């Protein structure tokens, strides 16, 4: 069934006067709270 | 290279430049104008 | 989702504070994604 969830909306408005781009705010939040892949990494022989 | 001040990496970046081939739509394309009579495709940068 | 958001993107902020939206520079609406093909039944408008 529907659940409560958290809604945050940037403003277009306001991001923009304080000179801030709606990419580096969407990756902040995203990276922050969901966490990213970045890459890879050899670890005794294995692509981690 | 170096007596110029450049890399390959410049060279890379002028030969994607300037050799490339670009798609550029058309003239009189749909949706058209009223009465419009003349159709004809745009010539674009082409590869060397 | 609507026509209507689409023409509220704010593109950029003038100097006295007027805000350019894409409505301003632009007119949004729903159409075909290529108005190529053209079908008629009878002399009817149609698709198939």
């Amino acid at each position: 069934e529907d659940t409560p969830q958290f809604k945050i909306d940037i403003d277009q408005e306001k991001a923009q006067a304080l000179g801030v781009s709606i990419s580096d705010i969407n990756t902040t939040l995203g990276a922050a709270w969901g966490g990213s892949y970045v890459n890879d990494f050899i670890d005794r022989g294995r692509v981690k | 290279l170096n007596n110029f001040q450049l890399t390959p990496v410049d060279v890379i970046s002028a030969l994607k430049a300037q050799n490339a081939q670009v798609a550029a739509g058309q003239l009189g394309g749909t949706p058209p104008v009223k009465g419009q009579q003349l159709n004809a495709s745009i010539i674009a940068q082409t590869r060397l | 989702t609507n026509t209507e958001e689409f023409g509220n993107i704010l593109l950029k902020v003038n100097q006295d504070g007027s805000q350019v939206r894409l409505r301003d520079v632009a007119k949004i609406e729903l159409g075909g994604e290529s108005y190529d093909v053209v079908a008629k039944f009878n002399g009817q408008p149609a698709s198939g």
